């Protein structure tokens, strides 16, 4: 426990920031990112229609 | 070197008096030492100083100087053991060099964090702190307790009081860091906020700024004789 | 509310009081008897200054009101020492978060 | 201002580039001949020759 | 010849030179948190290599 | 070299204390805006919304008249895409933080350089360089 | 590296040999001593040449 | 001593060298990268990361670390298996970094 | 085993140090609250608010404070008669006179105000109408006497750590 | 002014208050821990309240009331538990 | 340290060298040291100069490109300010379309 | 061992020793297992710390080698071979969960 | 966290900011008190650092020359050539200072711990040209019809030996590329297998990589 | 230089005695490491004071010239007594190489750009290769707090 | 690192070519990037904001940038 | 730089020589006790942030060199004359004038140096608002602007 380190896994941005309704939304344990920290550096093979598309059909998580 | 029961008699819990004792330990051992060796020396150079004569004559003559003499000879033993122990000397965090009293890091670091890290409450525990406290009998056991609501004992509604009831008990937060304790806070020590003085919520945890094995600063232990690899 | 001593250790600790206060009146007049005779005894027999004299006489007085008040002060000190050290251990594990 | 000890319009870190233009101080500034300075250097003179003549007096008596 | 100057003559050199020509250091420059620093003096004169 | 080669360890020499005015302030937009993790690029700017409002419209960012536009994968011509509704959604996320950012630069914006700053020689040194 | 270890024991052999004697000073013991004088330089430049950093510089 | 040093080049360079010649149907990849692993790994070209501060000063050892740990990217290298850890603060006294397993990237140290 | 002298003792034995729960388990609820309100007072003011300890201290000062050291002072004096005790027209020893007149004095002055204190702390810690009525209100739980204590140990050892190299200090 | 005696400041809370000059002149205070000693000076203690009292018969001052459970705890535990390993 | 750590420092003397330099020693010795000083003090402060070059080095690595961002974004929102002065002058002229001209 | 977290392959510990067991002397699998056990620390007896774990050891095998997305989450076997040489992106991804799987305590 | 929909994106929010007083983020901000300074040497720092252009009157127009020497620069001013238009950092405009890294490195066929043990890679070059030719002559003649160089790009394929030819050029030189590809040129003109003709591993020493069964041999586990 | 950025980085001046510029890493490292060699000999240039002034004061014929009766020498644990000082500066020499070595050598494949230098008879030819354009693209960027972000 | 030093130029050609980019600019943008052709080069009016900071100082100053506005009216009708 | 070191040495020696006036000597006064009570005096290693710790560091290490170290040299130089007289006096080496004289020499060059790089010093406290000794010195700053009609930084 005492070793036990986060070595770099799921850096989201931790706003300081009193105001930032983010924070409040990083709150949420239903809250929903734009991407998986694990994927967000992983090659898109979707086709720019499909993802154009996709986007589109997006709901917010709240 | 504490009379460890002693310290305990006074607010300090067992890993508390554990981490004081070790730095009383630490001062009191260093001087002691010195002391100690400033003994043996006038055991054993006592000729030496009266031989040390010829060079100054005046010693032979007025004998009130010998003793100075021995007086600041044991002085000087006291602070050179001091100065071994209780300054600064400040050196590298190295497993393979940590443990060896090369330098004084290890009590240096304890007493640097404990300085910079200790503050008075600066106000007086609330009563729903209080209420909490008291509230607090034998629930931190292994065991967690099966917290009932009765309606007609709880009141209020069945899920507020269980997520209440976690709040309070279960989930650990402290009172200290519940929101309605805060604003009461806030709202009595104006007459202190009147002097611009922060209010401190949480007591000095002891254990959160002293460490004997020196784990908390994350200083590696010394090689030769620790299983435990830190960091 | 607040937190309520415990009821064997604190009637242990009442008695312990009664007992000392009645032995520091006690040992406070022999004292001041000892240090009276002392200071006649020195001035009978002894062939010494004043001052060695008053010394004495006063280290004699503190020394006979120890020896009247070493049990009650012992026994008091052993019951304050427990009583303490388990009201300590107990408020450490009721404020403890 | 007479007194502003900046004679060179230049920072600290010099960033001005040479030839380092002369400031509206140091238009007025007389090296090593200013007032104050001057007065230094009379008055550790003057406390010279004070001593000097004080000595002498002494012996001319 | 043999222990004073071999042993001061390069420390004084730079000690005199770093007092009087800043290490040789051109003027303009932007800032100092920003910029390359030119150290004094470090090859030896009076050492043979 | 060995276990004391220089013979002298500078530990006195500190970090440099960045100076920046609202370095904070950006790199908080800067982080949420990574955290949404928009495609355009553009938006990286405070003012991107004030830049170049067809990304908000079209994503037309630049008049392909002269110049062929001619895509060969998703990270090609990026700057020609309108920002996605859900992106937007996740734009929405960090207002607050680009609103402070804004305002601090104004702020920065709005300062100047009077005549009362008589230390204005001494400024490094007063700005943490005298290390 | 390790070749100038029988060269520092031929520069300690003559220092030592040329200490604790009778000194008759002739026109050839200056040369041998400007040549000593003159190897010492020499295997510094040496010993310094074989760090491969300095020699790739 | 030499002889030893030369032993060890004898019996880690050459050899292994003169033992496979030919493309090989079966594991020609693994024979290879066992031979090449037997002499890429000698430890005398790598066992100076582990006392760095000795020769790498304090905002040096920082200036460094993020090229040490960015000189051994590809996975693919069995020496750089045998190379101490370059995630490891200045001995002495380390300016930028206050947690060693608390960085803000995957790859980057910082 | 000396650490009577190598540890600082002057803290220990004086402004109500030495109560302690075991005291609080035998007196009453106006005296607990009494007594917990001079304790923390003298310990730890910084918990009470600023008119209210300024007024706790003036108390204080007009109580045991000055008047304990008034009465050292007095001690002291008392045992500086005749500071040349041992002068002659031949030789009159400077060093062994001031020697002599330090060593009586700083312990005359130690007897004096230990003497004052226990005479006077009693008195006026019970009966002090103004001790009264900052009980009254404040009225300090037995938490809140745990607190101050553990804070006023913490303090203690603070005050010998701080004073810890008072010769030379780089700090390294 | 004693106001700037209550201000909370760091360097306030973390200021040496003792002088070298307090080591040597303050050192008599540990004679505390000797019996000897501290029966010495409760006697003298004792003997200064019976005289107390003889004064306070005059007007103004009140003497040490036997009833006074606070007065009582203080005078029997003034030295209860001093020991110089502590602090 | 010397003559003294050997038992027999006759046969010591012969084991080395079978020549004897003590005096010599032990006089360069102490001027070594007494020496030996200044160099030292020397080699500080360039290793001080060194460390900070260094540290300016990681500095400029660290905060130059955020600098340059800063600035950058700076006059954009400076520009960006005088675009809503101009956007409302806009307005205006639109609000009275030959009045303002 | 410079991605590891030890000084020493002797500092390495159990689980890293059981690293050398996983794969033969001639393979960088070894370095990822350690990787791998070194980002299973305070981890293993956790479930949620071992899901956290399984998805930095992916984030950490895309950062190495870049590949498509979804592709490491088609691996046909997970189990691993010893003669497995760190060459792609889902064998890092096979190394970093045995790593993962190693850790005990 | 007052609403339920709290954080979902305002409707038709144009995320403008026209007439905001920023008073109310004055709490949020803390500015130095040497700023204007500050200010100052940052804008004189960006203007003199990513300004790597003069702006020509003539054309009116900023404009640009290769890099070289300062004393070219200063003592041969006059004779100024190769000089174009700014393109500017980006063509809309963005800033592009950020520090560089490393990007994930792509996947490779031939290992380079192969032969790595020798700083020239010559029989490195050597395996990954033989690997690649391999690879073309498995995949020559389609690739008009059936890889990249298909007519409808649509269809387009990369071709199957892209990556082996990527590694060999990124392991060999432009000499040793010339001089493999006139070989693999002779042995394409031959359509001649190293199968065709392999007979070395007859006269191979037997090896455990080398069993019967080679399936039985990799022991999977994990 | 392009622009007000001086990109001269040399500059040395005629006659001049060290290296040529510090901007270098290496240049630094060899600059410590020789100062630091030079500083750490003293003892021995000690010794070389005393031996001189001696031979030349009293080891001549006229000034305490001494009869040397040594028929053979009987030296033993002389030269490797003496190998420490050798031994000393070859450690010191293989670590500042080891240090500077090991941060520019055995790092060929983690590149971040290629290029390829062939010298040719009387001058250079330095070749981009088409992959290197895409790599130019592909950098990552370490915007905000130490993020990387791909584009 | 080592940056020489170049104060603002405000020279009278490359202030017209910013002015001109930044008229250009706002005429666009004021329509919110929906005009005819993008003609704007937001990186050299960057440059407006620093060449000629005085005349940042017109844009800076109101009633300077309504005769401004004025003037550019009269030059567009 | 240290080129800037020279320059700020040079223009506080010139200062020294024009005068010290009398707003500018209360406000040296100021300086001097916040620099004296919260650096001089005030251990570095006690602040909470690290860094504060560290800047507090570099401004005790510059106050120990240029005002102590100035100042024992400075005495040092008195005490050696002084010495040197009295010697030739006695015709012997005497013991008493190198300590008193470097005592006394001390003291007096103590403040005359405090009394020029007075506003040095504190240049070296502007940590920012981020840190409670910058608090501090923004605090003692603004009472010194307030004083002296003018904006520093
Ligand atoms: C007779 C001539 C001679 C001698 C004796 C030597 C002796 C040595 N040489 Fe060399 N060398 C050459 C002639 C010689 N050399 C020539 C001609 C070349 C170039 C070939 C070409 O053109 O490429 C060359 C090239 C050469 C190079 C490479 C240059 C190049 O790249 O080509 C190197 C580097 O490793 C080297 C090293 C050494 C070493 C380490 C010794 C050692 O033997 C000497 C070191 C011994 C000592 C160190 C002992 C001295 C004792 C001391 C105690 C010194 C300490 C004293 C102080 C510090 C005061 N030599």
């Amino acid at each position: 426990a005492l070793n036990k380190r986060n070595w770099g896994y799921n850096a989201h941005y931790k706003p300081e920031l009193e105001r930032s309704m983010k924070k409040v939304l990083y709150a949420d344990p239903n809250y929903k990112f734009p991407i998986e920290w694990p994927e967000r550096y992983m090659a898109e093979t979707k086709t720019l229609e499909q993802v154009m598309d996709e986007e589109e059909n997006w709901e917010y998580y709240k | 070197a504490a009379r460890v029961r002693t310290l305990i008699a006074a607010g300090f819990s067992k890993e508390e008096a554990e981490q004081v004792a070790w730095l009383q330990n630490h001062q009191v051992n260093g001087k002691i030492l010195g002391l100690f060796t400033g003994g043996f020396a006038l055991y054993c150079c006592n000729n030496y100083f009266h031989y040390f004569e010829r060079y100054f004559p005046r010693l032979r003559y007025q004998p009130f100087t010998k003793f100075l003499a021995q007086a600041a000879t044991v002085y000087f033993f006291f602070k050179i053991g001091d100065y071994y122990f209780t300054s600064r000397r400040y050196g590298s965090n190295d497993a393979r060099m940590n443990g060896l009293m090369y330098s004084n890091t290890y009590y240096s670091t304890n007493k640097e964090a404990l300085i910079q890290n200790f503050e008075p409450l600066n106000r007086k525990f609330t009563e729903e702190e209080v209420e909490q406290f008291l509230r607090n009998e034998g629930r931190s056991q292994e065991e967690k307790r099966n917290w009932i609501y009765n309606p007609h004992i709880h009141g209020s509604t069945e899920g507020e009081w269980k997520a209440d009831i976690h709040e309070k008990f279960d989930s650990g937060k402290a009172p200290w860091e519940r929101e309605h304790v805060k604003a009461k806070i806030l709202e009595t020590n104006k007459a202190k906020i009147d002097a611009g003085e922060e209010i401190q919520l949480k007591p000095f945890k002891t254990l959160n700024h002293l460490d004997k094995t020196g784990l908390l600063h994350r200083l590696h232990p010394f090689i030769w004789t620790n299983n435990w690899t830190l960091l | 509310r607040d937190f309520e001593y415990n009821n064997q250790d604190v009637n242990q600790l009442n008695g312990a009081f009664i007992s000392l206060v009645e032995d520091e009146k006690i040992g406070f007049w022999v004292g001041v008897g000892g240090f009276a005779y002392s200071q006649f005894i020195m001035r009978k027999f002894v062939k010494s200054t004043n001052i060695f004299a008053s010394v004495t006489s006063l280290f004699a007085g503190a020394a006979l009101a120890n020896l009247y008040t070493h049990q009650s002060r012992a026994s008091y000190a052993r019951v304050a020492a427990r009583a303490n050290r388990n009201a300590s251990l107990a408020l450490n594990k009721l404020m403890e978060y | 201002d007479e007194r502003d000890c900046r004679h060179i319009d230049i920072c600290s870190d010099y960033k001005e580039d040479y030839p380092y233009k002369f400031t509206r101080s140091g238009v007025l500034q007389q090296p090593g001949q200013m007032y104050w300075d001057l007065n230094k250097s009379a008055s550790y003179y003057s406390l010279l020759g004070l001593g000097c003549s004080v000595f002498s007096a002494l012996l001319f008596l | 010849i043999v222990l004073t100057w071999g042993w001061s003559s390069f420390q004084i050199g730079g000690y005199n030179y770093e007092r009087f020509d800043d290490n040789g250091e051109r003027r303009n420059t932007l800032y100092w948190k920003l910029s390359p620093v030119e150290f004094p003096q470090s090859k030896l004169w009076n050492r043979p290599s | 070299m060995a276990l004391f080669f220089m013979a002298n360890t500078a530990i006195s020499v500190p970090s440099v204390l960045d100076t920046s005015p609202c370095m904070k302030q950006m790199l908080a937009y800067e982080d949420c805006v990574l955290d949404a993790n928009v495609p355009q690029q553009e938006v990286i700017h405070p003012q991107w919304p004030t830049i170049w409002p067809r990304l908000l419209t079209d994503g037309k960012l630049l008049e392909f008249d002269k110049v062929p536009f001619h895509p060969e994968n998703i990270y090609n011509y990026t700057y020609m895409r309108p920002l996605t509704k859900k992106n937007k959604q996740y734009l929405y996320e960090c207002e607050e933080e680009r609103f402070v950012f804004k305002a601090c630069l104004r702020k920065v914006i709005s300062l100047k350089k009077t005549d009362k700053h008589t230390s204005w020689d001494t400024a490094e040194v007063a700005n943490l360089q005298l290390t | 590296i390790m070749i100038s270890m029988p060269a520092t024991i031929k520069v300690v052999n003559w220092t030592l040999s040329l200490v604790n004697g009778a000194l008759k000073i002739d026109l050839p013991f200056l040369f041998s001593m400007s040549f000593l004088l003159l190897f010492l330089v020499a295997g510094f430049t040496g010993m310094w040449l074989s760090h491969v950093s300095l020699n790739v510089s | 001593v030499c002889g030893i040093y030369v032993i060890h080049v004898i019996y880690n360079y050459m050899i292994p060298y003169y033992w496979v010649s030919t493309p090989l149907k079966n594991d020609e990849f693994t024979r290879l990268r066992m031979k090449d692993y037997i002499a890429s790994t000698v430890l005398e070209e790598v066992y100076g990361i582990s006392y760095a501060e000795w020769g790498w000063l304090p905002h040096d050892f920082a200036y460094n670390r993020m090229r040490g740990l960015a000189g051994y990217m590809h996975p693919d290298d069995p020496r750089a298996m045998c190379t101490s850890t370059f995630h490891r603060k200045h001995k002495y006294i380390e300016h930028e970094v206050e947690k060693v397993g608390d960085y803000h990237h995957m790859t980057y140290p910082k | 085993v000396f650490e009577f002298l190598f540890y600082n003792q002057q803290h220990k034995t004086r402004n109500g140090y030495f109560i302690n729960h075991d005291n609080l388990m035998l007196a009453s609820l106006e005296e607990r609250k009494k007594l917990i309100f001079y304790f923390i007072a003298n310990q730890v003011p910084e918990k009470l608010d600023p008119v209210d300890r300024v007024k706790f201290n003036e108390e204080l000062s007009d109580n045991l404070s000055t008047k304990a050291r008034l009465i050292g002072s007095l001690t002291g004096l008392i045992g500086l008669v005749g500071f040349p005790y041992i002068s002659t027209r031949i030789y009159s020893r400077p060093v062994l006179n001031i020697g002599l007149s330090l060593l009586i004095c700083p312990f005359l002055y130690y007897v004096g105000n230990q003497l004052t204190y226990s005479v006077w702390e009693p008195k006026f810690i019970a009966n002090n109408n103004t001790v009264c009525e900052l009980s009254k209100k404040y009225n300090f739980t037995v938490f809140d006497f745990a607190q101050a204590k553990k804070e006023a140990h913490l303090k203690a050892l603070r005050t010998e750590l701080v004073s810890d190299n008072l010769l030379y200090s780089p700090g390294i | 002014d004693p106001f700037k005696k209550v201000e909370r400041d760091y360097h306030n809370e973390r200021s040496v208050h003792k002088h070298f000059a307090s080591y040597p002149l303050k050192f008599w205070w540990g004679l505390n821990k000797f019996e000897t000693i501290q029966g010495i000076h409760s006697i003298l203690g004792n003997a200064a309240d019976l005289v107390v009292s003889t004064l306070s018969f005059i007007p103004g001052v009140q003497g040490r009331n036997n009833a006074s459970y606070i007065e009582n705890s203080i005078r029997v535990t003034r030295f209860r538990g001093f020991d110089d390993k502590t602090q | 340290m010397g003559s003294v750590w050997f038992r027999n420092r006759y046969w010591w003397y012969r084991s080395l060298y079978d020549d004897y330099v003590a005096r010599e020693a032990k006089l360069a010795f102490g001027i070594a040291a007494f020496i030996w000083l200044p160099h030292y003090y020397w080699g500080i402060h360039l290793n001080r100069a060194f460390e900070v070059n260094f540290s300016h080095r990681n500095y400029a690595h660290e905060w130059g490109p955020r600098r340059n961002r800063l600035a950058h974004s700076l006059e954009f929102e400076q520009f960006d300010m005088i675009l809503e002065n101009w956007q409302d002058l806009e307005d205006e002229y639109a609000q009275r379309g030959d009045g303002m001209l | 061992m410079a991605q590891t977290a030890h000084q020493n392959r002797y500092q390495g510990g159990l689980c890293y020793a059981q690293c050398n067991e996983l794969f033969s002397f001639w393979n960088p699998s070894i370095q990822q297992c350690w990787k791998g056990c070194d980002f299973g620390v305070g981890r293993v007896n956790d479930p949620e710390g071992r899901i956290e774990a399984q998805q930095m050891c992916k984030r950490w095998a895309a950062e190495l080698y870049w590949t498509y997305k979804g592709e490491l989450d088609t691996i046909k076997d997970l189990r691993v071979h010893a003669d497995m040489y760190p060459t792609t992106p889902q064998n890092v991804y096979r190394a970093c969960l045995a790593g993962v799987r190693r850790q005990k305590f | 966290d007052l609403p339920a929909d709290y954080g979902k994106m305002p409707a038709g929010y144009n995320f403008l900011t026209r007439g905001k007083d920023w008073r109310e983020y004055d709490k949020d901000f803390i500015l130095r008190t040497d700023a204007v300074w500050e200010k100052f040497q940052l804008e004189h720092f960006f203007r003199n650092y990513m300004k790597c252009f003069f702006f020509d009157h003539g054309l009116k127009k900023y404009q640009m020359f290769e890099p070289e020497d300062m004393y070219t620069v200063v003592f041969e001013g006059w004779a100024l050539d190769d000089l174009i238009t700014f393109p500017g950092f980006t063509p809309t405009g963005r800033t592009n200072s950020y520090q560089i890294g490393l990007s994930p490195r792509q996947r490779t066929v031939v290992p380079t711990q192969t032969f790595y043990q020798m700083q020239d890679y010559y029989m490195l070059c050597g395996l990954r040209f033989e690997r690649w030719f391999r690879c073309d002559l498995v995949y020559h003649d389609q690739r008009h019809t059936k890889f990249d160089q298909v007519k409808n790009q649509k269809n387009y394929k990369t071709y199957p030996c892209y990556r082996e030819y990527y590694e060999a050029q990124y392991a060999c030189q432009d000499d040793m590329f010339d001089f493999l590809m006139e070989l693999a040129y002779a042995r394409r003109a031959a359509d001649n297998f190293e199968s065709d003709f392999a007979s070395h591993e007859l006269t191979t020493l037997p090896t455990f990589y080398d069993t019967p069964k080679a399936a039985e041999r990799k022991t999977y586990t994990y | 230089m392009w622009g007000n950025l001086w990109t001269e980085a040399s500059y040395q001046l005629n006659f001049n005695i060290g290296f040529s510029s510090l901007r270098s890493d290496v240049l630094i490292h060899l600059a410590q490491w020789q100062y630091w060699w030079w500083f750490w000999f003293a003892l021995i240039w000690s010794f070389y004071y005393f031996i001189i002034l001696k031979v030349a004061r009293f080891r001549v014929l006229k000034m305490r010239p001494k009869i040397s009766t040594s028929y053979r020498p009987h030296g033993k644990w002389g030269d490797f007594l003496a190998c420490i000082i050798p031994l000393i500066w070859c450690i010191n020499i293989l670590t500042n190489s080891n240090l500077i070595l090991r941060l520019i050598e055995w790092q060929n494949e983690s590149s971040l750009f290629t290029v390829r230098v062939r010298a040719r008879q009387w001058y250079w030819i330095y070749k981009f290769e088409l992959k290197n354009f895409t790599d130019i693209l592909s950098t990552p960027k370490n915007i905000g707090n130490n993020r990387w972000q791909i584009n | 690192m080592e940056v020489k030093y170049r104060g603002p130029s405000d020279d009278k050609l490359e202030c017209e070519f910013l002015e001109n980019n930044l008229l250009s600019c706002l005429r666009e943008k004021s329509v919110q990037d929906n005009v005819a052709k993008m003609t704007c080069r937001p990186e050299f009016l960057v440059w407006f904001f620093l060449e000629c900071p005085t005349k940042a100082a017109v844009y800076h100053d109101p009633k300077g940038l309504r005769n401004i506005f004025i003037q550019d009216k009269i030059k567009q009708k | 730089s240290c080129t800037t070191r020279r320059f700020i040495d040079e223009k506080e020696k010139l200062e020294y020589s024009r005068g010290y006036n009398q707003q500018e000597l209360e406000a040296s006064k100021l300086r001097k006790d916040f620099v004296k009570k919260y650096i001089v005096d005030f251990d570095t290693t006690l602040y909470k942030t690290q860094v504060e710790r560290d800047w507090a560091y570099i401004a005790k290490r510059e106050y120990r060199y240029e005002v102590q170290l100035k100042s024992i040299g400075y005495g040092g130089a008195l005490a050696n004359a002084v010495l040197l007289w009295r010697i030739y006096a006695n015709k012997k080496m005497v013991f008493w004038p190198i300590p008193i004289v470097g005592a006394l020499g001390y003291l007096y060059f103590q403040p005359v140096f405090f009394q020029k790089s007075n506003k040095r010093f504190f240049d070296m406290c502007n940590v920012g608002e981020e840190y409670y000794l910058g608090r501090e010195r923004n605090k003692i700053l603004r009472e010194c602007n307030k004083i002296l009609n003018v904006e520093d930084f």
